[PDB]
């Protein structure tokens, strides 16, 4: 019970670094954010998502 | 310029810790190690007495 | 060239700057 | 382009001065910069906790905002305990959190969001010298603070309450049912005297007066946000100020500077609102608190040079003060403002009563006196007090360095000689000389 | 020691005064610049 | 031409460093007095001199590193490497200080060789040379503090140490022993150093607040070019400002400029005058009137004998490790101390 | 101390609070890489 | 000229008076007067003035046989504390006198007329037209005054630990300072004399190099300082002479080719040495002194082998007994 | 220790993000 | 206490003077145009 949360928020780390990354870097760049708007929509969903399942199992830990 | 300053540069710093690691510093200039700065028969501070038999006198306190 | 007042000047400060660092690095490592 | 000297005239160590005429960018700036404060809060709160060892106190530990949540009432038991850091592990996350949200909403209305408000959303923007809906802004932001100034006195009479070192018995999680509303308590805190033996407002010693006073304040605040918002300034007001940027900047530093003053002297002075088994003993609490101690130890036993009432007129480590009472002797005598929970059953009318002090003294109050002792930011380890002090007193005298700057620039830009000397009708050759 | 005080808080007043309705006159426009 | 035009003509070339025949004393003597300087904060103790540990290899950081003077057994050698007391041995003349006395000689002579260099390159640019002799001040300091004061003492034992916390100690040293800060002398200085500090930041600001507004830019640094024949900034508005304000202002740049050069070059001077004083123990440390009505009456105190009580303290509890040759031995009840006065 | 399942996040929490001076020297690093113009 | 009170603010700020007043000097000549007058009266002629509190009397008074050097106004008595200590809250005028209550009244009125200085300077910067940060570069020792006298005597609880308003006072109040404190140590002491060192430096540097290149517009029968004159349009010294005299004596890149950036640092250096210094006399008003490197190096044995600073401590030591005069 | 490799390891990814962002944006040719 | 007001006389000085000085401002202050500008500060004096 404790791996899975360490696990879930290991990859909540991997994705905040990969979003501070590339969302800077997408939006002010003229050539994303027409090809690849969605894929910030989707990482950003993602990275909720992840608080909120690691705020479900920091419950049962 | 990067050529020569990759090889001599390192090696320079290579010798300048060995000047320290090998303990050539406290010879060459005569700073007492940690464990020589009382001796068994002198437990007190070492101070040069005479100026004209100071060279003697060192040697007499940094002979143990 | 391979002699320039400017050249000796620079490696009379550099040649004893990069000894004296080595030897105060190595100090940082003594067991003191 | 709007971001070199060529095409604004400032340069780049000047540069943010690019964003005085530009709403949205000035707006991404403020909020990246909130995003920065979130930030530190929630990663300090993170870097305390992990480093905080139970058997150590708060303030042995170099820690300044576990003490923050500790007197809100969060993980505290009864005598300044700590039970469990886990509150203050949610604290940490909520803020590290929001930061993240607070900084992509900075990065958005800085870089890629629109350089001007007014054009795309006329309800968001201003010129500097629309008067208006300044303050409109200001009472909106008013109305804020006053709401969280009543959120904080929610927490102290409605949700788990706050942390009060005058309990009985020592400090304890209490809420607070009545607290002072009276206009003339407050008002007389406001009025009060800044120097020795009154202290203005650093003197509050009761948490009902510092809920009533943040109860005073939220209704101000909301009234005066309201009123704000329904109004326009007067004619005395609008001929008296600077209606700019930079000299509204300059207002809000000289603010803040008098309030890194006054929180020093909070952090320095108060034991109330800043609790000793948190922040540590204050330097006339530590004094007091040993010559405290020495006089014990004089009554029990009494060998030191102390065994009946003939050292001076009164017991050992004691005198009169200038008004006549009965304060602790010595180098402390300075100190004999000092009132703390641990010394206060001792006290009477007169004074630190002898009789009192050997009877009716408590374990407790002995044990603080002792550990107050051992840590004196004065001396007898840097106290956190002392930080905080010295940290808000420096930040409080460089910002109205600050304010100082950016209103002499504000009054010589309105006034239009800020670039320099116009050279062709120099204002000192029409004076006449002498 | 009470007519000190209050010839002192008179002196006070006044110059405080003095001081707070002087900076409420405008000050801003005496500069050289004001047309 | 001959050789000696030919190098003259090679020193005074146009290169980045400028060389000149000043040159030939300045750089080897400068650059050995630093590199000793190095190599005694670095490597050299002061174990056998002074009882200390002074040295990046003996444990110290940049504040308690020092070129410690030489062992007082010295008198006022020049402690030669060559000389009697080391007779060629490295190791012996780094032992018995005589690093230092390297580094005070090497020193000087670079001094003299930086005067000398701006003299030089004064004559060689045709301008009035009026550097070198504000540097007659700091020359001045440094004869007076490192040179004569030791001379007038028993040793080079007494002179300052080339080190951080060493020069703090020759402060505390020096007040302790001769009450330095009631000298008159250091007055002066103290005056004309403060009062430069004062003018130099009084002009800065005066100047940058009376620019002429020659640019369009809110940064007000690009509209100065150094081929202006116009003065950027207003003398008369300044002048106008500091007449009304302080009711003194000065009227002309160049009193300005030489008052703002005499100032610190007069309080270096004073300060030397006063050192040289001390040198020879001939020091203001005491007014005799108020030691007599201090005598005749206990209950007379001054902050002046305050100071007095607090120099005694500073004397006896630091004689001990401070001359460590002496072998001064005090016992608890004859050090002086507040309690029991 | 954090909690057992945080426990091994403890060095880059010890990173965290240092953060925002970086951010400062990013800003100068932006300016270094326009040319400070 | 429209109402009273508008010929009133006219006059206040006018330029025509030899001294410029404007509402700032409204507070600050009456402030700096009463100050001047009281700290005359009592150099002249005060009673000796119980400062430890402890019933023995300190004086510091011409008239209580005392000399320039040694005379000052005693500060208020540690019985006092921080107190508010005015006239009127003593007892007789005589007990004012006693616990050092003309300390108090000077301080006070001399840092509200530091204050209305500082804001006087800004004001008739205003009133001229021209920039207005003399008066920021006036705040640095206007910040070290109330450091020394206010400040202090807030974090160590009394206006007895603040500094006697003289010379031998002064002195007292430096050496005590560096007993309890080790404010030599302290790194914005050092930040503080770097900034008047290189000020003094700095001064004399760029004297030096105006005077020498001056621009000859006089004979040599009269002085150079004639050769400007005031009000004239042209410059009195040759920059580029200068830049290049400057840039020879050091390497090339070393200098300062811009004049206003010259002055900006000139006006800088001090100023920002002079804040740092009293940011650390305010820090360790609460207790945040300086390095201390006290027995830092110790031998195989453990023996701690004393170094410089030992030596400073000794010092620091021996003046601390003697200043408490308690166990 | 191993906790200062990781604590050298997050602070060196921590200090590359940053610059990082610059270079991909000079890559990128983008408003920089 | 409140602002070192220990007698009530003291409050005479504390209100009177101010008042009397502000009848004086506004004497001035009825004089000036009290309509807006929009601008930085006002230049009509
Ligand atoms: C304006 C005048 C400025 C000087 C007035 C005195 C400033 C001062 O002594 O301030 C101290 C006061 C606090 O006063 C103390 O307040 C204390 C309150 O504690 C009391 O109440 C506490 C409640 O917990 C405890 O119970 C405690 O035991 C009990 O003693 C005591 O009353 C002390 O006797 C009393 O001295 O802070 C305050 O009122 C807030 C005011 C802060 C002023 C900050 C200093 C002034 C600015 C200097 C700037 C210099 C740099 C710029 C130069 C240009
Ligand atoms: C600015 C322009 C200059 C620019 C800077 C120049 C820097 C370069 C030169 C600096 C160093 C110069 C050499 C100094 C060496 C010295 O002084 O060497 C000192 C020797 C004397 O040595 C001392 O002599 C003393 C007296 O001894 C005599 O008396 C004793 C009594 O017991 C014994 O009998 C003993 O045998 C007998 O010799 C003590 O013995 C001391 O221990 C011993 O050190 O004089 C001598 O060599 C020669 C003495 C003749 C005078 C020459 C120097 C004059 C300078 C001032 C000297 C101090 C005066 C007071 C200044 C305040
Ligand atoms: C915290 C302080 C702070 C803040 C909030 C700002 C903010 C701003 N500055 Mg200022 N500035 C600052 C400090 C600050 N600056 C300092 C210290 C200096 C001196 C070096 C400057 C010098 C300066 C100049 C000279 C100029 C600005 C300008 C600007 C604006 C746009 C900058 C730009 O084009 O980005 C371009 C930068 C990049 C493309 C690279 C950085 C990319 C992002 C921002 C990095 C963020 C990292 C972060 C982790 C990402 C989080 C992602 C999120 C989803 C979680 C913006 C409003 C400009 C402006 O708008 O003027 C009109 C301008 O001309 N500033
Ligand atoms: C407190 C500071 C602040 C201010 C004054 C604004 C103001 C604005 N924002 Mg910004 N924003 C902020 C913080 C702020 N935002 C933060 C912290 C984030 C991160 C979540 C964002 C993210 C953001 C986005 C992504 C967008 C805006 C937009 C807008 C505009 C319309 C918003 C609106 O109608 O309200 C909505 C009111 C509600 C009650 C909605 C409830 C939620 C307005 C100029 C929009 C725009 O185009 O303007 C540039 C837009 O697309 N904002
Ligand atoms: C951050 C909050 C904030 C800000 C920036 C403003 C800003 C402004 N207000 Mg608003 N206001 C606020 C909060 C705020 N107000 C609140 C909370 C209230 C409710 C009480 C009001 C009620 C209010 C009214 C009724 C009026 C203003 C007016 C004004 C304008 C001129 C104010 C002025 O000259 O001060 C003058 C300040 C004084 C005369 C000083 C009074 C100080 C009192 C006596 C307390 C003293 C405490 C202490 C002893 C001294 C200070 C100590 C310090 C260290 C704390 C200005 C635009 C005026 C205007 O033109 O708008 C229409 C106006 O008529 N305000
Ligand atoms: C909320 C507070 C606030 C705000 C919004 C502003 C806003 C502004 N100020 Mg003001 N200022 C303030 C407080 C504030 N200031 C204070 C407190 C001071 C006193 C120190 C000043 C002194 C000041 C001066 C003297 C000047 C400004 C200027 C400016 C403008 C441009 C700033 C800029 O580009 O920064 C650029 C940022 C930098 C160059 C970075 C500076 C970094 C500092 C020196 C390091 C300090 C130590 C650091 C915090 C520790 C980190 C360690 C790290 C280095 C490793 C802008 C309008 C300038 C201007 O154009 O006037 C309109 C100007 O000339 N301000
Ligand atoms: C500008 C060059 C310069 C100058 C002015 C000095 C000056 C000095 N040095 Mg330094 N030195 C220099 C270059 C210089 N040195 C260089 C390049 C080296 C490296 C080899 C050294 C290495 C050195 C050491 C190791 C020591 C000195 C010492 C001294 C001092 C004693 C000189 C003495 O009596 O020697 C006597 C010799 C001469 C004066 C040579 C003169 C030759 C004559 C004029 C020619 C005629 C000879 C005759 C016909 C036979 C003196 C202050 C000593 C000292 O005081 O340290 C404490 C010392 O120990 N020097
Ligand atoms: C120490 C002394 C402290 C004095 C504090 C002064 C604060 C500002 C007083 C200016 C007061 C002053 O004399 O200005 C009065 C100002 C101009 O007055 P007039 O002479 O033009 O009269 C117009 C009428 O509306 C009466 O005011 O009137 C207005 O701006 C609109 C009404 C606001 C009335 C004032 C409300 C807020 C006053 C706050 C008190
Ligand atoms: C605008 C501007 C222009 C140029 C200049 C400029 C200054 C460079 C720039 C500014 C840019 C600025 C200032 C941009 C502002 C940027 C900011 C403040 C970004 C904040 C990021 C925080 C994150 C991703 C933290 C998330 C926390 C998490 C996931 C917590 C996790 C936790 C969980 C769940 C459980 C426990 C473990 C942990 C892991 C601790
Ligand atoms: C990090 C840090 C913080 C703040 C900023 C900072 C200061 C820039 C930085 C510091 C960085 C640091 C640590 C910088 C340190 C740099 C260092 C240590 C430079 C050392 C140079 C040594 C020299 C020149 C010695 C030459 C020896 C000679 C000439 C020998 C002479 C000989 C002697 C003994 C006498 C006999 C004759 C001979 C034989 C000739
Ligand atoms: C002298 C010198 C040289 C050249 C000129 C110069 C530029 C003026 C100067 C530069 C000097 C220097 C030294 C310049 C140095 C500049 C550097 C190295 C700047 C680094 C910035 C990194 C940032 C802002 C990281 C943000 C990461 C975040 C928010 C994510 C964090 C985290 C991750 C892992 C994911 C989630 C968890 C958390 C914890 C939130
Ligand atoms: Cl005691
Ligand atoms: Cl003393
Ligand atoms: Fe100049
Ligand atoms: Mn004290
Ligand atoms: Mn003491």
């Amino acid at each position: 019970m404790v791996a899975i949360l360490q696990l879930l928020v290991s990859m909540l780390i991997l994705l905040s670094f990969a979003l501070v990354v590339s969302v800077p870097v997408i939006l002010v760049s003229p050539g994303e954010w027409e090809k690849s708007k969605g894929l910030v929509y989707t990482g950003a969903g993602l990275w909720f998502g992840l608080v909120i399942m690691t705020a479900a199992f920091n419950s049962f830990v | 310029y990067w050529i020569i300053h990759s090889i001599t540069i390192p090696a320079l710093f290579v010798a300048g810790w060995l000047f320290v690691s090998t303990g050539l510093a406290y010879d060459i200039f005569g700073t007492p190690r940690p464990n020589e700065y009382f001796t068994q028969e002198r437990q007190q501070v070492p101070l040069v007495n005479d100026r004209f038999s100071a060279k003697q006198e060192l040697e007499d306190l940094t002979k143990g | 060239p391979i002699f320039t007042f400017r050249w000796l000047a620079i490696h009379g400060l550099a040649v004893p700057t990069v000894f004296f660092l080595g030897a105060i690095t190595s100090m940082q490592f003594i067991q003191r | 382009a709007g971001r070199d000297i060529e095409s604004t005239g400032f340069a780049w160590w000047s540069g943010n001065s690019r964003l005085i005429n530009v709403s949205g960018k000035l707006l991404g700036a403020h909020v990246a910069h909130a995003g920065l404060m979130v930030f530190w809060c929630g990663a300090m709160t993170l870097f305390e906790v992990a480093h905080y060892i139970p058997e150590k106190p708060l303030y042995e530990q170099g820690l300044i905002l576990l003490p923050h949540l500790a007197t809100l009432g969060w993980g505290v038991g009864p005598g300044g305990e700590i039970v469990d850091i886990y509150p203050y592990f949610v604290v940490g996350i909520l803020h590290i959190i929001s930061s993240a949200v607070l900084g992509f909403g900075g990065v958005y209305h800085s870089l890629i969001g629109p350089d001007t408000l007014e054009e795309s959303f006329p309800a968001f923007g201003y010129d500097w010298r629309d008067k208006n809906k300044i303050t409109t802004i200001l009472g909106i932001h008013l109305v804020i603070l006053g709401f969280g100034a009543l959120l904080l006195v929610v927490k102290a009479m409605y949700v788990g309450g706050l942390y009060d070192t005058w309990a009985p018995g020592g400090g304890d999680v209490r809420i607070i049912d009545n607290p002072t509303l009276n206009p003339v308590v407050i008002i007389g805190y406001v009025l009060k005297s800044p120097w020795g033996g009154d202290g203005w407002i650093v003197s509050v010693n009761n948490m009902e007066d510092i809920v009533g006073g943040h109860i005073w304040i939220g209704f101000t605040c909301i009234a005066g946000g309201f009123w704000h918002i329904l109004t326009k300034p007067f004619a005395w007001a609008r001929r008296a100020y600077v209606w700019s940027g930079e000299a509204y900047l300059s207002y809000s530093l000289v603010a803040v500077s008098l309030m890194g003053f006054i929180a020093s002297q909070y952090s320095w002075y108060n034991n109330t609102a800043y609790p000793s088994e948190f922040y540590g003993p204050t330097g006339p609490e530590a004094s007091q608190s040993q010559a405290f101690t020495f006089l014990v130890r004089d009554q029990r036993l009494g060998a030191s040079v102390a065994s009946a009432q003939g050292p001076t007129g009164l017991g050992k480590y004691l005198m009169r003060s200038p008004s006549g009472e009965i304060i602790l002797g010595g180098e402390t005598q300075r100190f004999w403002d000092l009132r703390a929970p641990w010394i206060e059953p001792l006290r009477g009318p007169n004074g630190l009563d002898l009789n009192k002090i050997k009877n009716d003294i408590q374990p407790w109050q002995e044990r603080r006196a002792a550990e107050y002792m051992t840590h004196a930011p004065l001396g007898s380890f840097v106290s956190p007090r002392s930080w905080l002090t010295c940290a808000h007193f420096l930040l409080g005298f460089v910002f109205y360095i600050g304010h100082l700057w950016h209103a002499g620039r504000a009054r010589a830009a309105a006034a239009g000689f800020e670039k320099g000397i116009n050279r062709e009708n120099e204002p000192t050759l029409s004076l006449r000389p002498i | 020691m009470f007519t000190l005080k209050i010839v002192v808080y008179t002196t006070v007043t006044l110059f405080v005064s003095l001081f707070t309705f002087g900076f409420l006159s405008n000050d801003a426009s005496r500069n050289p610049n004001r047309k | 031409r001959g050789w000696f035009d030919l190098m003259d003509d090679w020193l005074k070339r146009d290169r980045f460093v400028f060389v000149g025949w000043s040159g030939l004393l300045l750089f080897p003597t400068s650059y050995l007095s630093i590199g000793g300087w190095f190599t005694g904060t670095t490597f050299v103790t002061s174990w056998y001199t002074h009882g200390l540990a002074s040295s990046y290899l003996e444990g110290c950081n940049f504040f308690t590193a020092a070129v410690s003077t030489p062992a007082n057994s010295m008198g006022h050698s020049l402690l030669l490497l060559w000389g009697p007391e080391a007779q060629g041995d490295f190791t012996r003349w780094c032992q018995i200080g005589g690093l230092w006395a390297f580094c005070a000689l090497h020193g000087s002579f670079g001094l003299i060789g930086f005067c000398l260099r701006q003299f030089e390159i004064a004559r060689l640019v045709g301008i009035r040379p009026y550097n070198a002799i504000a540097f007659s001040g700091p020359i001045a300091i440094f004869v007076s503090v490192f040179l004569m004061y030791p001379l007038g003492q028993a040793s080079w034992f007494f002179a300052p140490s080339l080190g951080v916390a060493a020069i703090f100690r020759f402060l505390l040293f020096i007040q302790g022993f001769h009450n330095f800060t009631l000298n008159p002398f250091h007055m002066m200085g103290v005056a004309g150093i403060l009062g430069a500090a004062l003018l130099c930041a009084i002009h800065g600001a005066t100047v940058q607040n009376t620019i002429f507004e020659d640019g369009d830019a809110a940064n007000t640094f690009r509209a100065f070019t150094p081929t202006q024949a116009e003065e950027t900034y207003s003398m008369v508005t300044a002048n106008r400002f500091w007449s009304q304000i302080f009711g003194v202002a000065f009227s002309n740049k160049r009193w300005l400029h030489f008052f703002m050069l005499f100032v610190p070059l007069a309080g270096l001077w004073t300060s030397a005058i006063g050192i040289v004083g001390l040198a020879l123990n001939l020091r203001a440390y005491d007014f005799v009137s108020q030691e007599l009505r201090a005598a005749e009456d206990p209950e007379f105190e001054t902050f002046y004998t305050k100071n007095i009580l607090l120099n005694e303290g500073i004397r006896s509890w630091m004689a001990a490790q401070d001359q460590p040759h002496e072998n001064f031995i005090f016992p608890e009840e004859v050090l002086p101390r507040g309690n029991a006065l | 101390k954090l909690p057992e399942a945080y426990a091994v996040f403890k060095p880059i929490i010890d990173v965290a609070p240092v953060i925002p001076v970086f951010f400062l020297l990013l800003a100068f690093v932006w300016q270094a890489a326009v040319g400070f113009r | 000229s429209a109402s009273l009170w508008e010929r009133f603010c006219s006059w206040i700020t006018s330029t025509d008076n030899r001294l410029y007043i404007g509402w700032f000097g409204v507070l600050m000549i009456p402030t700096l007067l009463t100050a001047t007058t009281v700290y005359i009266i009592a150099f002249i002629a005060a009673p000796p003035v119980d400062i430890d509190g402890i019933r023995e009397p300190v004086a510091g008074s011409l008239l209580y046989g005392n000399n320039i050097i040694t005379g000052a106004v005693i500060p208020s008595s540690a019985s006092i504390g921080i107190h508010f200590y005015p006239i009127w809250e003593a007892a007789s005028l005589d007990e004012w006198l006693y616990n050092g209550g003309p300390y108090q009244l000077i301080v006070d009125h001399f840092l509200l007329g530091v204050c209305g200085w500082i804001g006087r300077e800004w004001e008739f910067s205003y009133r001229l037209g021209m920039r207005p940060w003399i008066s920021v570069a006036f705040t640095a020792p206007v910040a070290a005054a109330s450091a020394v006298f206010l400040v202090y005597p807030i974090g160590q609880g009394s206006f007895s630990d603040g500094m006697p308003l003289g010379i031998s006072g002064t002195f007292n109040f430096m050496l005590v300072f560096q007993a309890e404190h080790n404010i030599l140590m302290h790194p914005f002491h050092q930040l503080g004399v770097a900034g008047v060192f290189g000020g003094s430096l700095f001064s004399a540097m760029h004297g030096s190099l105006v005077t020498s290149s001056l621009i000859r517009e006089t004979t040599e029968n009269e002085s150079a300082n004639y050769g400007y004159k005031f009000g004239q349009e042209e410059e009195t010294y040759n920059i580029v002479a200068a830049h290049g005299y400057f840039g020879r004596l050091i390497f090339q890149y070393a200098s300062f080719n811009n004049s206003r950036a010259l002055h900006f640092f000139l006006g800088l250096w001090p100023v920002v040495g002079i804040w740092f210094t009293a940011l650390g006399i305010m820090t360790m008003a609460f207790n945040l002194n300086g390095f201390n490197f006290n027995q830092s190096v110790v031998d195989s044995q453990g023996r701690v082998i004393n170094t410089w600073a030992d030596i400073l401590n000794r010092a620091n030591l021996g003046m601390e007994v003697m200043h408490e005069r308690n166990a | 220790n191993l906790q200062t490799v990781a604590q050298l390891i997050s602070l060196f990814l921590i200090l590359t993000s940053g610059p990082a962002i610059i270079v991909l944006i000079a890559l990128r040719r983008g408003n920089l | 206490e409140a602002l070192g007001v220990d007698d009530g006389r003291l409050l005479v000085p504390l209100v009177l003077i101010p008042v009397f000085i502000a009848i004086l401002f506004s004497n001035f202050a009825s004089t000036q145009d009290n309509e807006d500008f929009f601008d930085t500060y006002d230049q009509r004096r």
